[PDB]
RNA sequence: AGUCGGUCCUGAGAGAUGGGCGAGCGCCGUUCCGAAGGGACGGGCGAUGGCCUCCGUUGCCCUCGGCCGAUCGAAAGGGAG
RNA sequence: GGCGGGGGGGCGAGCCCGAGGGGCUCUCGCUUCUGGCGCCAAGCGCCCGCCCGGCCGGGCGCGACCCGCUCCGGGGACAGU
């Protein structure tokens, strides 16, 4: 109330000092940041071939969650219940002389070769490809192979997100092979939607030449160059 | 005396009672008073002169 | 043969610069925010003799706009400055002696010194005692600038670089005949051992390509081109003309 | 299944799909130091037919030499 | 998380105190430099008895790895006599002759009898 | 021998890691292509032990700490008595 | 260590129509008579256990505008190797 001033500093030039401002863009990062920061840029400068920008044409956010709840219930046997199954049924089949209390276990397969055999022999029905396997060689033969075989495939985001339905770090590929009773009706409701983007437009995905995008500093330079060149035209 | 001697002496045998005690030559003190006063008056005069420049112009 | 004198310079064995008592290098302010959008206030504390240089050497105080700290930097003492001047440096610095400011904001005809080759290298051209470049013939677009360096060859430089206005003090130093060997000797004793001008004729066959012979004469034509190997580029290196000058 | 396809895609190392992947990885390594650890082999076929079994004990040191 | 310093300095991360699982030489390597191997000879010469009459100053020969503190510890712990100061020299035949002046109480003559010199 | 000196400090220079080069023992190099501070007082919580009043010891957390690079280099320079 | 874009601003004449008003299109910005000082926030808007509508210590925002793909300039498919 009585005697409190306000002292306004003027933060201009050659006077009252500067504050502790943002300083995120202007900091000397270590060498491992500036590599991994320029590297994401470097895809966006060079013209990528169409065989590797199949990634970033990804399955959208609504569909993949519908696909993950589908993939959550063919989760393979973890080693605690792999332990528990073998210890259980061996005693059950010895007490009741159980010849087959198991008909067939349906599960998705994990790994590339466990997928690539099943795609070459038409043995799987939906193929889920991770986004981020950094040796990209492990990918660019898949979307032409599922094209020539006719098994529908989807490019999805998160190599760890494929790992969470397999109890492993990265998983790269999951092939839905033996569908359940209550789940084939779930499957064809998706494979319609997955052919709708990928398989039908294979002549379009064959010629996506991404990249060749400059920096917004030089892009704003050409946009200002349009204005004066439009001032030639006006 | 020598700088390493100066830990021994008392804190009257090392300075003068004035403000800017052992550092300014007592003529520069009574010139830093006159200079810091006469410039700060000119801050106020120009601020209210240029307030009047923002008034009638 | 033996290794000649001019080849022996390149190891830096006894030919390194006598560099202990030198008082610091002579550069400008590194280009920061304040100088590119305004000017900043600075006071010349005192001006010192930097031995190995005949120019006097200024020492300007400042205030750091980001940390509470005063910074002491070393300009080149251009002519006419005295201790206690308010050198005001930046882009919109008002054109006086000592106020370093870019060449695109001075008019053509401005006699400057310590201007820069390409912007942000802190002062390279026309630094020695009594030299001056003069900005002429601006280019409005394509931000460039013709400058007459103290040779006469109009270099065109990028126009974001700054030049302390005025000539370097120590103008007309060399007008004293040194006139005795000791004063020749002391000048180069503070610099470096570049003094022994022992002529290539007086020395032997081995140690210079001129020497030998029973009479002190060269015999070999002294115009040796720049297609020469090292330890052969002696005499007048690739001279496009020779003899005493005439007119220009 | 796929180690034949990795072999054949890395075989033709002059086509567009691979000449990008070779040229970026040639940029990728040159900014790193002289000797360091790639955590896992970047040609997982080619390490495997030389003796790499992907378990503990086996390290990859990506290493750089000057031509000429 | 607004980093107002234009350097990326190294983050202070956790550091563990060393905890070994097992000893690494099974036993403490005992001190072989006890209060017996320090003080070898008491000196008996002409000058080093003239010290003992008129100066209250016992004279010893001490191993060179000892110092002025351990001589004062060894002379008390063997002879029950106090030490005022020690004055050591590396003698130029190799040993460390150590002049020990005792307290003003204890007598240089009676102690000289009891060690025998 | 605390007070005589070496020790300590930097000078011209000599010298490792980072990095570069090299068939190679290694050389170049001294702030250069660098995640090169392990310290702080104070706030905070958490533990701990004394006389659990209050102190004392760490755990981590908010804040500063140009680290202008290690380290050697004078028995005539600097250096308390 | 404040870069380029987009917003802020009449204490601006700009460049025009035109009645308040319109931004067609610009200007850049809050330091020049003096050998002074300057940092570690004032002030506001808020949410807390506090005392019946009070009292003590804390937290955030704004004060210090939004977004963005290279630290900023300088070259450039040449130089170089
Ligand atoms: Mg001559
Ligand atoms: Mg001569
Ligand atoms: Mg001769
Ligand atoms: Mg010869
Ligand atoms: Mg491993
Ligand atoms: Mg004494
Ligand atoms: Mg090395
Ligand atoms: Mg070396
Ligand atoms: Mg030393
Ligand atoms: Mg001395
Ligand atoms: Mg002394």
């Amino acid at each position: 109330n009585p005697l409190f001033e306000k002292r306004p500093k003027n933060f201009g030039i050659g006077q009252d000092i500067q504050p502790k401002r943002d300083l995120t863009r202007f900091v000397k990062w270590p060498r491992y940041i500036r590599l991994q920061r320029q590297r994401a840029i470097l895809y966006k400068r060079l013209k990528v071939p169409p065989a590797i920008n199949q990634f970033t044409q990804a399955l959208d956010r609504q569909t993949a969650t519908q696909l993950l709840k589908l993939a959550h219930k063919y989760r393979p046997e973890t080693k605690q219940e792999k332990k528990q199954r073998l210890l259980a049924r061996a005693e059950k089949k010895a007490a009741g002389k159980g010849d087959v209390p198991t008909k067939r276990p349906p599960v998705l397969r994990a790994g590339v070769n466990t997928v690539t055999t099943l795609v070459e022999n038409k043995k799987a029905q939906l193929v889920v490809i991770a986004h981020d396997v950094d040796p990209i060689e492990l990918v660019v033969f898949l979307p032409a192979l599922c094209r020539k075989m006719g098994v529908p495939y989807c490019i999805i985001k998160g190599k760890a997100r494929l790992g969470r339905l397999v109890h492993r770090k990265t998983c790269t590929t999951v092939a839905f092979t033996q569908v359940n009773s209550e789940d084939k009706g779930a499957l064809a409701k998706l494979v319609e939607a997955i052919r709708t983007n990928y398989n039908d437009r294979y002549d379009e995905i064959r010629r996506h030449w991404g990249g060749n995008v400059l920096g917004p500093k030089s892009v704003a330079r050409i946009a200002k160059l349009e204005k004066a060149k439009a001032k030639e035209l006006a | 005396v020598r700088p390493k001697v100066l830990m021994r002496l008392s804190k009257t045998k090392k300075h003068v009672s004035r403000a800017y005690g052992g550092s300014m030559c007592a003529k520069c003190v009574r010139d830093r008073i006159k200079r810091a006063f006469l410039i700060e008056e000119q801050k106020i005069v120009v601020k209210v002169l240029k307030a009047q420049a923002q008034s009638q112009k | 043969g033996r290794v000649i004198r001019g080849q022996r310079k390149g190891a830096g064995s006894v030919f390194r610069a006598h560099v202990k008592h030198r008082k610091g290098a002579a550069r400008l302010r590194a280009v920061d925010f304040a100088e590119r959008h305004g000017y900043i206030k600075g006071i010349v504390k005192d001006i010192i003799h930097d031995p190995g240089r005949g120019a006097p050497l200024a020492k300007v105080v400042f205030r750091d706009p980001y940390r509470f700290k005063k910074r002491t930097e070393l300009f080149i003492a251009a002519e006419g400055i005295h201790t206690g001047q308010f050198v005001y440096c930046g882009k919109k610095a008002q054109l006086n002696i000592g106020n370093v400011l870019p060449v695109g904001t001075m008019p053509e005809g401005t006699i400057v010194c310590c201007l820069e080759e390409k912007p942000g290298d802190r002062g390279k051209l026309a630094r020695a005692s009594g030299n001056y470049a003069t900005v002429i013939s601006h280019n409005p677009e394509t931000k460039k600038t013709r400058v007459k360096l103290p040779s006469g060859s109009k270099k065109v430089i990028s126009s974001a670089n700054r030049a302390v206005v005025g000539v370097v003090a120590g103008g007309g130093r060399i007008d004293k005949p040194i006139l005795k060997a000791g004063r020749a000797y002391h000048k180069y004793k503070a610099k470096r051992n570049c003094w022994p001008r022992v002529r290539g004729v007086a020395m032997n066959p081995v140690e210079h390509p001129f020497g030998g012979g029973n009479h002190q004469h060269i015999g070999k034509p002294s115009t040796i081109r720049r297609d020469a190997p090292a330890g052969r580029k002696v005499g007048l290196i690739a001279a496009r003309r020779t003899g005493r000058l005439r007119g220009t | 299944g796929a180690y034949k396809y990795i072999q054949e895609l890395w075989r033709k190392k002059q086509s567009d799909v691979m000449r990008f992947l070779l040229r970026v990885r040639c940029w990728q390594y040159r900014q790193l130091s002289a000797l360091h650890r790639a955590p896992r082999p970047t040609r997982p076929d080619k390490a495997r037919r030389l003796g790499y079994k992907a378990k503990q004990g086996y390290v990859i040191y990506r290493i750089r030499v000057r031509r000429g | 998380k607004i980093r107002t310093s234009p350097t990326f300095r190294r983050p202070k991360t956790l550091r563990l105190r060393r905890q070994p699982k097992y000893p690494r030489k099974s036993a403490p390597r005992r001190n072989k430099l006890d209060h017996y191997a320090i003080i070898k000879f008491p000196l008996t010469t002409e000058s080093a008895m003239k010290k003992i009459e008129d100066n209250n100053t016992l004279v010893f020969i001490v191993d060179v790895k000892a110092n002025k503190h351990q001589i004062k510890q060894a002379v008390k712990k063997l002879y029950d006599i106090d030490v005022a100061k020690v004055n050591t020299l590396i003698r130029p035949d190799g040993e460390k002759k150590a002049y020990v002046r005792l307290a003003p109480d204890y007598d240089a003559l009676d102690v000289a009898n009891k060690i025998g010199i």
